[PDB]
């Protein structure tokens, strides 16, 4: 609200003004008034009261005033309004302005942006904090140099990069709907003041890169003109360095030479048999709509030791005490502290507890002894540690948790008193420790704080450095075969949560210098390492330094929670910035920036990885920006992802404007839902449409939802609001149906209007990953020359259970189209409903391709849904377009639910796929469905190995349906993986034979 | 026999191993037919060093062990002359003796008569008291979450009062010092009529600062009875995890009635 406890607020209020003498002013103002007007008033009002004499002219001032972030905000910008400064209560300070006025203005920007003051973090005392800020602002010059390179065309580059495919190599079914392997293209070009455009029909290779393109069209215009081969090429020249392509209704440009059947656009075009529209836009109108934008350096910015290896002794920690522990002292008969030595999630050494002590004085002052000698510490190894309960049989219960770094980012063991504050244990939890929760105090007030002491071995002891680790594995190693090479590789097989006994790995371990020839054993390999061993993890460390690299899908194995080590993690990241293309990061962005969670350290390579390409291409920094900003309520990362926002954002240039502008759309929206959610849940449904219609009826409200990016898809404009349909919806958490006009020149040929629904009170993560893992099966699919068609709709979650999501035109419930047929049995529905009413849609000839379409999508959403666990779905969770494509919805509210079938194959869908014949089951459309269902399910078990890790990568997030590696469990048997494939081929078919109860 | 023995549990999954050597002593053991799910082939797990070690138990011409040279007649001798000397001879870098087991059978705590009751009546009781403290475990932690953002609400609110507060009593202190001689200069010129004005907006000055003060303590009086609250459903719900973890047990092996039978008859009815 712009007021504290205070939505809006009145046209007129009184703003208690504060001058440089001790005078205050009670100021009439409007609640729209600039600070430019409030000051120039001001000082014209304080003329009536006392020691006018001592007030300098207007012009040496500004205001200051608190925030509703606590903040004492400097309003250098003072052309914004009254009712947008977020003030906490209405009252100006008038103050002589000191520091540098552009930095002020910008900080405040940034602060909107990610949603905290970044003079909060000037603040901490942390010199890890001090040292990140200023040690990645080179990461940021690195960025900006290079984008401002070959300006402007660089820069164009960065906002509008290629989307495109990883590869050109084209499948067979999709080169099959070439004409022989040629493409029809319609290129329009706007030709009149009043808008009035036309249209040039193309046939052309698939493979012709877009100044190609326009060489065809200009070829083809001047047809007629007489002109001679040098003649042409002058045109052709002309027109090639001076247009470029757009896709007609969207912002997405051909700016670089990949061919052009690998654009995306097109791309979908050939799979969807559908025309592609481009429009010929003039190069110099395109580097317009660039605004130049520089990259300033802050304030911030430019202003006897020993060995580990030399420590003859054993680990001791000594626990000292505990504060504000609650527990109930009549229930509860003692607590302990638990500890242990951990590298990732496997304990170095046996674990080992405090005494039992009462729950009114928790103090120990124990000297905890750990079986681990000092120098047989790795680098990433932390001590974790909780406060344990006890209650006939004896059970324990945690009460708190918290982890820590045995060295800190200076490469140093810590040593002396330490006191940290601990975290809450998740929902769930039995487990006495939490291993896998971030290292760091918790910064909340009033929690369970513990004091520690490490032992101080009178100086500082630093990690060794690599040059003596090389030699201490040439210390150590003095101190082909055939039938072993088929088991070494049969190994590489088996898929990351394999079982993998103690046989196995030391026999990696003796071949371990074999293995650089299957480098997919790294993994297997690395978990083979007995990390307690000084002598064998040095010897590791001269393996991995000459490894071969793995390619990304495997490489992303080693950045979750199970590859701690520094140097492990730094060849999995310079395996992805060698490998893994702009394509496949933006996919995979969901899990790379949560296994940022597992980093032990702010900098990192990871991260600089991550910040270095989201400088560098503006679609990929978007999204790292919203799900980076979509966790800041979260307190475990608010710091490391705030931090790392706030180096983005100060350097990803222009479209921090932009980026501020669907924030403020996001948070005009997210006040009317709660408002709805709370000031007027008690009210009817018309009640609260009325008061919607006009709420955003409100000019600041349109002018703020009015003109903005989409942030499911910034290529997407939002202009004006269709306020004739946006509404909200029956579901008891009331969101937003939304509907804006697509504002682009050509916007008739892609959509004129664009549909979204915005919802604030679930948690959205799950379709998020849900939806993501179907688009990856879809493209595996497509790879192989399965044509099944998915619905991976957009959907964004932007902060605590509140997101977007994109409306699919022309699309019913399955319960919706049984409600349109009639009553077949005693009060049956008719379970040709269904196909009557595709019938209806699909006349003639297109009936055939619609049937297609809906037994492709039915046998693709069959195969997901059965391995993901989704089986059972409400005919109101089942979808299907005009088209007869066929998606579910709602993936969240069905694991929320679930708090028997493996998937929903009813009679309705087997009428359709049949035709509508009598015993569907036993037609020759239904053979072939299910051997395209059959193929599917083995193509996902091939690739099995990658969606392992996308989850293994997600168990930091905090969704409750992935806590351990056992949730991950479950799509081992879903995909049968300690079964070959015959064996899990009849597993499938005996499970879908389960849906059709064999009658 | 081993189809009998106490330590071999058959087709038990990773995970329901997992769970059953957590936080055990080095030198716990269990084994299973491997997960692979081919006949006449079995592994063992056992507790030692914080870790569930798996080793392979391979088998052929009717022999058994764990490493190439094999020798054992079956996986019962192949076990007990572990449970007597240390597996140190092989894989020498583990030592324990095969300490402990777990069994399948040897905790089946029902106490009277056997009759069918015992599951038809006390299992229903038993969840139904389960899934009861379970929607009051969940309760708990919605308004504990309620709760905790609430405060630190608050806490930033305040917070934000103190900055107020703080830049409306240097607003006090700029008043004294930028008005007290020009008091006194008025003072010997007999203009009361000046001094009132500048009085006048004093007492409104720290008149207003007053009643932001009071806003800020009838606040942290809210915040005070909060975060107390909020310490009582803390202390609440590590009270009830123990007991619904107790009774969550309880119900599960009641189950072995029912699986002594084997057939879903008994809880159908329900
Ligand atoms: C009736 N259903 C079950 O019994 C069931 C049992 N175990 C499971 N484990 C599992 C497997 C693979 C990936 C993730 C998980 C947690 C699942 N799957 C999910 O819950 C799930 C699936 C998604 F696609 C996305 C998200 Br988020 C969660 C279901």
């Amino acid at each position: 609200g712009e007021l504290w406890g205070i939505h809006l607020m009145p046209p007129r209020i009184l703003v208690e003004c504060l001058l440089p003498n001790g005078m205050i002013v009670t100021l009439e103002c409007l609640r729209e008034a600039t600070l430019i007007t409030i000051k120039h008033e001001l000082f014209k009002e304080a003329r009536k009261y006392p020691l006018h004499q001592l007030l300098q002219d207007e012009s040496s001032y500004i205001f200051v005033s608190v925030t509703q972030e606590a903040e004492r905000e400097e309003f250098f910008d003072e052309t914004r309004r009254l009712c947008d400064l977020r003030l906490f209560q209405p009252f100006l300070k008038v103050i002589e302005p000191v520091g540098n006025r552009e930095e002020k203005i910008l900080n405040r920007e940034i602060g909107f942006a990610i949603g905290m003051p970044v003079c909060e973090f000037d603040m901490v005392k942390d010199p890890e904090v001090q040292d990140f800020r200023r040690n990645i602002l080179n990461v940021c010059k690195e960025a900006v140099d290079l984008r401002d390179l070959n300006s402007p065309h660089s820069r164009a580059m960065y906002v509008y990069p290629p989307n495109v495919e990883s590869s050109p190599e084209l499948p067979k079914h999709i080169y099959n709907k070439l004409d022989k392997g040629q493409i029809i293209v319609v290129i329009w070009v706007i030709v009149s003041p009043n808008n009035d455009k036309q249209k040039y029909t193309l046939k052309i290779n698939h493979d012709c890169v877009p100044e190609q393109v326009i060489a065809e069209a200009i070829r083809k215009k001047t047809r007629s003109m007489l002109l001679s081969s040098e003649q042409l090429k002058l045109c052709v020249l002309e027109y090639q360095g001076k247009y470029i392509l757009k896709v007609c209704g969207c912002d997405e440009y051909f700016l670089e030479k990949y061919p052009l059947s690998q654009y995306k656009y097109i791309r979908s075009c050939i799979m969807l048999g559908r025309m592609p529209n481009l429009m010929l836009m003039a190069k110099e109108s395109l580097y317009s709509q660039l605004p130049m934008d520089c990259f300033t350096m802050p304030s911030y910015s430019r202003r006897s030791t020993k060995s580990l290896w030399v420590i003859n002794s054993a680990l001791r920690i000594k626990i000292l005490c505990a504060t504000y522990v609650n527990v109930n002292i009549r229930d509860i008969d003692k607590i302990y502290v638990r500890t242990g030595i951990y590298h990732g999630g496997e304990p170095l050494c046996d674990n080992v507890n405090t005494q039992r002590v009462p729950c009114s004085n928790p103090r120990w002052n124990e000297w905890l002894n750990y079986d681990i000698y000092i120098p047989d510490l790795p680098r990433a190894a932390r001590l974790c540690l909780s406060i344990c309960s006890v209650k006939a049989k004896e059970e324990h219960c945690p009460l708190a948790w918290g982890n820590i770094n045995l060295f800190d980012y200076t490469d140093t063991l810590v040593s002396g008193k330490m006191a940290l504050n601990l975290w809450p244990v998740p929902h769930g939890l039995e487990d006495l420790l939490n291993p896998i929760g971030v290292t760091g105090s918790n910064p909340n007030k009033e929690t369970p704080c513990l004091e520690l002491e490490f032992d101080w071995f009178s100086s500082v002891v630093k990690f060794p450095d690599m040059s003596v680790i090389e030699e201490h594995a040439n210390w150590s190693v003095s101190r082909l075969r055939e039938n072993d090479k088929e088991q070494l590789k049969a190994i590489s097989t088996r898929d990351p949560l394999s079982e993998i006994t103690e046989q196995e790995k030391d026999f990696l371990w003796s071949h371990r210098h074999y293995c650089v020839t299957i480098p997919e054993i790294l993994p297997k390999l690395l978990l083979s390492v007995k990390w307690n061993s000084r002598d064998e993890v040095a010897q590791m460390y001269c393996l991995v330094k000459d490894w071969p690299p793995i390619k990304p899908e495997q490489a992303m194995e080693l950045l979750d929670c199970n590859y701690p080590d520094p140097m492990v993690r730094g060849f999995a990241v310079r395996c992805l910035e060698k490998y893994l293309t702009d394509d496949k990061l933006s996919q995979y962005l969901i899990q790379l920036v949560q296994v940022l969670k597992y980093e032990q350290y702010l900098d990192n390579l990871l991260v600089r990885f991550l910040l270095k390409k989201a400088l560098t291409n503006q679609r990929i920094g978007h999204f790292f920006f919203w799900h980076l900003k979509s966790e800041m309520h979260n307190k475990t990362v608010s710091q490391r992802f705030g931090l790392l926002l706030e180096s983005y954002c100060r350097a990803c240039g222009m479209y921090l404007k932009h980026l501020n502008r669907q924030v403020e759309a996001m948070e005009k929206l997210i006040n009317l839902t709660d408002i709805l959610k709370q000031e007027k849940k008690d009210e009817t449904q018309k009640v609260q449409m009325k008061f919607l219609v006009e709420q955003m009826r409100r000019p600041d409200f349109m002018d703020a939802l009015q003109g903005f990016l989409s942030p499911l898809n910034p290529a997407h404009q939002l202009g004006n609001l269709r306020l004739e349909e946006c509404r909200i919806m029956s579901s008891a958490k009331r969101p937003l149906w939304l509907n804006w006009e697509n504002p682009d020149i050509m916007s008739e040929l892609l959509f004129q209007n664009n549909e979204i629904i915005f919802k604030n009170g679930d948690d959205l993560r799950q379709d998020m990953l849900t939806l993501q893992i179907i688009r990856i099966m879809e493209n595996i699919w497509q790879n192989q020359g399965l044509d099944l068609r998915m619905l991976p709709y957009g959907c964004l979650s932007i902060g605590d259970c509140v997101g977007l999501i994109e409306v699919v035109r022309n699309s019913h419930t399955i319960m919706q189209i049984q409600c349109k047929g009639g009553l077949k049995g005693a009060l049956q529905f008719n379970s040709h409903t269904l196909h009557q009413w595709l019938k209806d849609k699909n006349k003639g000839e297109i009936y055939d391709a619609a049937i297609d379409l809906f037994t492709r999508s039915c046998a693709g959403y069959c195969v997901a849904t059965f391995i993901l666990g989704i089986g059972d779905r409400h005919n109101s969770n089942i979808m299907v377009k005009d088209d007869g494509q066929l998606f579910h919805i709602d993936f969240g509210h069905f694991l929320d639910h679930k708090k028997r079938v493996p998937f929903v194959l009813t009679q309705d869908f087997l009428i359709v796929i049949s035709k509508g014949a009598q015993e569907c089951t036993k037609t020759r459309e239904f053979e072939r469905f299910q051997e395209m269902c059959y193929k599917a399910y083995l193509a996902i078990r091939q690739h099995a190995n990658l969606f392992i890790n996308l989850f293994s990568m997600m168990l930091g997030s905090g969704m409750p349906e992935l806590q351990s590696f056992d949730d991950i469990a479950y799509i081992r048997k879903t995909l049968a993986l300690d079964k070959t494939e015959q064996e899990a081929l009849e597993y499938f078919m005996k499970q879908m034979n389960d849906a059709h109860h064999g009658g | 026999s081993l189809q009998d023995a106490e330590w071999y549990w058959g087709d038990i999954s990773r995970e329901e191993v997992n769970e059953k050597l957590r936080d055990t002593a080095d030198g716990t053991f269990l084994v299973r037919d491997a997960s692979t799910k081919m006949h006449g082939d079995y592994t063992l797990t056992l507790r030692k060093g914080g870790n569930n070690k798996l080793i392979k138990i391979f088998h052929r011409d009717g022999k058994y062990g764990f490493s190439d040279p094999l020798t054992f007649s079956s996986v019962v001798e192949l076990i007990n002359h572990y449970r007597n000397e240390s597996l140190a001879q092989y894989n020498p870098k583990l030592d324990v003796k095969l300490l402990y087991p777990v069994s399948k059978y040897q905790q089946d705590q029902v106490v009277k008569e056997d009759n069918i009751e015992a599951v038809g009546k006390k299992l229903h009781e038993y969840n139904t008291q389960f899934q009861e403290k379970s929607r009051e475990y969940d309760r708990l932690y919605e308004e504990y979450t309620r709760t905790s953002q609430e405060i630190q609400m608050k806490r930033t609110a305040i917070e934000a009062f103190n900055e107020t507060i703080k830049i409306f009593e240097e607003q006090c202190q700029t008043q004294e010092r930028y008005s007290k001689e020009y008091i006194e200069k008025f003072k010997r010129e007999g203009n009361e009529k000046e001094i009132q004005r500048i009085m006048h907006n004093y007492d409104k000055l720290k008149s207003r600062i007053s009643e932001i003060i009071d806003s800020r303590r009838r606040l942290e009086e809210d915040l005070k009875k909060q975060a107390a609250e909020y310490r009582e459903i803390d202390k609440r719900m590590n009270s009830i995890k123990p007991d619904l973890i107790q009774l969550r047990k309880t119900r599960d092996q009641y189950l072995m009635w029912l699986t002594q039978k084997g057939v879903r008859q008994k809880k159908l009815n329900e």
